[PDB]
RNA sequence: CCGGGCACUCUAACGGGACUGCCCGCGAAAGCGGGAGGAAGGAGGGGACGACGUCUGGUCAGCAUGGCCCUUACGGCCUGGGCGACACACGUGCUACAAUGCCCACUACAAAGCGAUGCCACCCGGCAACGGGGAGCUAAUCGCAAAAAGGUGGGCCCAGUUCGGAUUGGGGUCUGCAACCCGACCCCAUGAAGCCGGAAUCGCUAGUAAUCGCGGAUCAGCCAUGCCGCGGUGAAUACG
């Protein structure tokens, strides 16, 4: 029972770096709950493009906020060896709960 | 009319609670 | 349709200066920039000098006009 | 359409009469987007041309309809700087059209309060022969060719 | 903008109601976000720099 | 045994299961009728079944979420006739020339900026 | 007025961010005042290094500041004497234990903002702003490129009224995304205002 | 029925009937008819004796209506505009009183508009 | 809800698919007009994208910046006032003038978003705004949240009306140091113009217009009927 949120900016790391506790687990683990993906929370800014008046240009900008949720049911004790410190992400975060 | 403060819509439309219309 | 709730607002600057001038019989006149004060009865009989935002008003409070506030009495604006 | 021919879109058949021509008279009498509404009024009137009449609505709507179609109308037109209405024929698609239309527009204009009612009542007066929605086409006609002195303006 | 007025840091109001956003980058105090600290135009800039992380250019 | 369709239309799908029998059809719990009470439109979601004569054959387990109940009328549409092929792909050539087989892309365009809501625009004064 | 950055234009696409990291509505500001604070003293410092990029990834309090120059030799120093320096100043405005390394620009003539920076400077040298352009197409364009831009604002050699000169090569297709056009700008202070040089050297393609 | 001071509603249901009261609206008509069991719906002309004097005494007695209140409401605005009350100054102006603009519409407390001449160019739109 | 299943729906990564490829007619081609097969057919819908340039267009008050100018002040602090004034005129809007409508009951179907010192279920006091107490959320897991138009039933019967809710008395709740100038929101009483708008003039070609409601940024609160999005219902017409 290893629950492990993945939540990043980037769904091609957030996305990678997810399926590499997939394997770190599946050579010394239950068949894992497999990589759940889970919606997106978007943001988004509007603005007025120029400075100053013209209120009818504005550019839009969001900020997209993946998930995933992996989860290892079966805590196996041999798993944590290959997922312990054998990362790489670089925008990723991640959540452990049992 | 959408603008009646003691009506349904009055409440709905100015998006608020009351008498005229309870929270459930 | 006017309202505050429980604990009408005064500030204290001339509240401990207009009982205080009671404590002593009484007075005239009191220079105030607050407004935002509520006129309360030890205040009836007096002579309040609010301030417009360039000159300060005289202002004999009476009986009736103890709800309101002091700025009700000073009129900001000028017009033809 | 300054391009191509613009195509008539094709509407979906009463789901009572299987008929396009009633969808289209009902898309009229429809407001703000509101079809269901507008459905019932239609039918709600046809059962009245059911009672008050021994003959059958979609028979009664036909004929109505028919009666108001204008075969006529005056465009107008600018030459030497004065004004012209000319006469000219109306086509099937336009005929249709201002049928149903002058139809809805008529009933409304009436008396009776119940919706459904005007509908079904302006309907009966036109296959009748007589009845508003009918005095506004006769008039569209009254007006052309009573000015056939400026028909040699062939459109 | 005068830098007089860019003291809002005071975070000293006296009376909290006196607080207020303020760019931090241009000093900006009239359409300053608050997840960024950025005014609508800073916001703007930086945005198209790529030094917001994930901030995208949305479509659809 | 029974069969499967979809049904999907303007943002709302539907799940359609045919299972031979009177005609009784159990829409989200509640029996077709009570579900689409009083809207002239549901009539129309059966359609694919008088198309082959049908109808008096079947009962139909249908289940529905998102949109509105004329987006799903449409939706079960589509999974009845969807289903209704699968169970006889030879239905496909009657149902196609009357293409109940199509899924309807008409949906709500998007908002624009600078505009009140996508197309309409504001308006401008003694320009 | 028109013409959006060709980088933000391809931020998803052909160019990645100058900040990969993930925060929570809470720190994401904070992380980012920093994050620009960092950018603010590593440009009037290493100026002269040129340096190109600062690109910054974060972690549990982490920092990686790889800053990119094209002569990473003003930046470390004596052996090492300033790149420690400037490692415990930026470590000092921020407590976070931070690295930082000094990646080396194969080429500063398909760097942008160095081209930019370039020509900038000849422009506040006194020097003739149509030939510096010409110049900087030619450098760009010769270390290889599919194409190059150079665009000087106005104000041009002190002329009262402002002008826009530019002249390129190749191409610079801005309108396509799959190009990848590093784009950079450069100021340039002088005795008579502003001047603005901006600079695209069309480098791949997909 | 003759409810309150000479008030003369009728062929009406009671409770819409009851409105043509001075100080009785929607809410107090509700009320008393319930405070005194009179089935709303019932036509003014077919109450009954017993019904009708049971509401005329309610809503006379529990109430301040008709030209009671008239003289009332006119009391106050007359009271706190003999203050140097600021609201009392816009009543004797005769502008609005909860704070809103003046610079457009204000007409249903202006009245109609009394135009004027004034400038022709820099576009007063 | 349990068991336990992923098949469906969905969630979100990655791919498949459309090419005038196939058929007939025209053509010299390009490419037309038709047919089949297909979810989709000839840029399938809607976005982001706006050339060399033109208005000596806009912005020195976002910022940057050359040059003038002030420096016990044209710099700075504060309390208070003013940006909210009102004989008038215009733009953009909101709510209407009603029966295809308005009320009150009861019931059904959405999408996007937002939620630490914040969404706030539920219970209790109060007509209510709101107040107490208090579960859950760290959020496909809890909450905002009722969608509304719709449907079923009942009332109103054509009246300035059970239309319309301006204005004005009252009495209150909140936020906030503080609501006189100058805040929303309840509740009682008021119940104004308005019977569809002259000359003129605006938008929109399909899930568009029209109509209904929902969310968010900013934000203590709010004067948002603004703005940027969201999804229900869903037309008319285009000869030219
Ligand atoms: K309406
Ligand atoms: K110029
Ligand atoms: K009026
Ligand atoms: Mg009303
Ligand atoms: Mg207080
Ligand atoms: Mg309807
Ligand atoms: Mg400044
Ligand atoms: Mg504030
Ligand atoms: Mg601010
Ligand atoms: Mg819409
Ligand atoms: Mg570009
Ligand atoms: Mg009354
Ligand atoms: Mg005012
Ligand atoms: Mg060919
Ligand atoms: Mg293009
Ligand atoms: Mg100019
Ligand atoms: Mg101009
Ligand atoms: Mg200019
Ligand atoms: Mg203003
Ligand atoms: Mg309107
Ligand atoms: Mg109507
Ligand atoms: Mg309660
Ligand atoms: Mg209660
Ligand atoms: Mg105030
Ligand atoms: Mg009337
Ligand atoms: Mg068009
Ligand atoms: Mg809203
Ligand atoms: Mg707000
Ligand atoms: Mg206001
Ligand atoms: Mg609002
Ligand atoms: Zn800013």
């Amino acid at each position: 029972k290893i629950r492990i949120k993945l939540r990043g900016f980037d769904h091609k790391t957030l996305d990678a770096s997810a399926q590499k506790i997939v394997e770190a687990a599946r050579r010394s683990g239950a068949q894992v709950s497999g990589p759940i993906p889970l919606p997106t929370r978007v943001r988004r800014f509007t603005v007025i493009r120029g400075p100053f008046k013209h209120k009818d240009s504005r550019e839009h900008f969001e900020l997209r906020t993946h998930n995933r949720l992996v989860d290892i049911i079966n805590p196996n004790r041999k798993t944590i060896e290959q997922l312990m410190t054998l990362d790489l992400p670089t925008g990723v975060e991640i959540e452990i709960k049992t | 009319g959408k603008g009646d403060r003691r009506t349904r819509r009055g409440k709905i439309w100015r998006g608020t609670y009351g008498k005229y219309r309870p929270r459930k | 349709p006017r309202s505050l709730k429980k604990g009408v607002f005064v500030d204290d600057h001339l509240l401990e200066k207009v009982l205080e001038l009671n404590a002593k019989g009484e007075k005239r006149l009191i220079k105030t920039w607050s407004r935002r004060s509520t006129i309360v009865p030890e205040m009836v009989g007096h002579t309040i000098a609010v301030y417009n935002g360039k000159q300060h008003v005289p202002v004999y409070i009476t009986e009736n006009m103890v709800g309101h506030k002091l700025g009700e009495f000073a009129p900001t604006r000028t017009y033809r | 359409a300054r391009r191509r021919r613009a195509e008539v879109r094709q509407l979906q058949p009463d789901l009572v009469y299987g008929d396009v021509l009633v969808t289209a008279f009902i898309n009229k009498i429809m407001r703000d987007g509101k079809k269901n509404l507008a459905a019932r009024i239609f039918y709600d009137a046809c059962k009245i041309i059911q009672e008050k009449t021994g003959q059958e609505p979609l028979k009664v709507f036909k004929q109505a309809v028919e009666n108001v179609k204008p075969r006529m109308e005056v465009r107008s037109r600018r030459v030497g700087g004065a004004n012209y209405q000319v006469p000219m024929e109306v086509s099937p698609r336009r005929q249709q059209s201002l049928a149903l239309r002058w139809l809805v527009q008529a009933a409304n204009q009436r008396p009776e309060r119940r919706a459904a009612v005007r509908i079904a009542h302006e309907l009966m007066d036109a296959a009748e022969g007589k009845g508003g929605a009918v005095k506004k086409k006769e008039d569209v006609e009254r007006m052309a060719e009573a000015n056939r002195a400026y028909a040699h303006y062939r459109w | 903008a005068r830098k007089a007025l860019i003291e809002k840091a005071k975070r000293t109001p006296k009376f909290k109601v006196r607080a207020y956003t303020r760019c931090v980058r241009c000093g900006r105090a009239r359409s300053v976000y608050r997840f960024f600290g950025l005014c609508r135009i800073c916001l703007r800039e930086l945005a198209h720099k790529g030094q917001l992380p994930g901030v995208r250019k949305a479509s659809w | 045994e029974q069969y499967y369709g979809t049904g999907r239309r303007k943002e709302a799908v539907a799940r359609v299961f045919l299972r031979p029998g009177n005609g009784k059809v159990t829409v989200n719990g509640q029996d077709f009728n009570e579900y689409f009470q009083g809207l002239v439109r549901a009539v129309a979601a059966l359609e694919p079944l008088r198309a082959v004569d049908a109808l008096g054959r079947f009962d139909a387990y249908i289940t529905v979420r998102g949109g509105g109940k004329s987006g799903q009328i449409d939706a079960i549409k589509l999974g009845i006739a969807r289903a209704l092929v699968q169970y006889n792909p030879d239905y496909r050539a009657k149902l196609k020339p009357l293409g109940f087989l199509t899924r309807d892309a008409r949906v709500v365009e998007r908002k624009k900026y600078g505009k009140h809501k996508a197309r309409r625009a504001p308006q401008y004064s003694k320009r | 007025g028109n013409k959006i950055h060709p980088i933000g234009f391809r931020l998803g696409i052909t160019r990645d961010w100058e900040s990969r990291w993930y925060a929570g509505k809470k720190q994401y500001r904070h992380l980012l005042l920093e994050d620009q604070r960092i950018r603010g003293l590593l440009e009037k410092e290493l100026y002269s290094a040129g340096l190109a990029r600062v690109d910054i990834e974060r972690a549990a309090d982490n920092v990686a500041v790889t800053v990119h120059v094209a002569k990473p030799g003003v930046v470390i120093g004596r052996g090492g004497e300033r790149i420690r320096v400037l490692r415990e100043e930026l470590a000092k405005l921020t407590g976070k234990n931070v690295a930082l390394n000094v990646q080396e620009v194969q080429n500063p003539n398909l760097s942008a903002p160095l081209v930019a920076q370039r020509v900038a400077e000849q422009i506040e040298r006194r020097f003739a702003v149509r030939r510096a352009i010409k110049q900087a197409v030619q450098r760009v364009m010769e270390s290889g490129a599919k194409g190059a831009k150079v665009i000087v604002s106005g104000r041009i050699g002190g002329a009262e009224q402002a002008r826009t000169e530019w002249a390129a090569q190749g191409r610079v297709p801005l309108h396509t995304l799959r190009a990848n056009i590093d784009y950079g700008f450069a100021l340039a202070r002088t005795t008579y205002g502003v001047l603005g040089v901006k600079a695209y050297i069309f480098l791949g393609e997909v | 029925a003759r409810i309150a001071g000479v008030e003369i509603p009728r062929n009406k249901r009671v409770d819409v009937a009851l409105t043509y009261i001075y100080g009785i609206g929607k809410a107090r008509a509700k009320e008393a008819l319930e405070k005194t069991g009179i089935n709303p719906a019932t036509r003014v002309k077919d109450l009954t004796e017993a019904e009708v004097v049971r509401l005329r005494e309610y809503v006379e007695n529990t109430w301040k209506l008709e030209g009671e209140l008239r003289a009332e409401v006119a009391a106050n605005i007359k009271r706190l505009m003999d203050i140097g009350c600021y609201r009392g100054l816009r009543h004797r102006r005769g502008l609005p009183v909860r704070g809103q603009r003046t610079r457009t519409n204000a007409r249903t407390r202006k009245g109609p508009r009394k135009t004027v001449a004034g400038k022709k160019k820099a576009p007063r739109k």
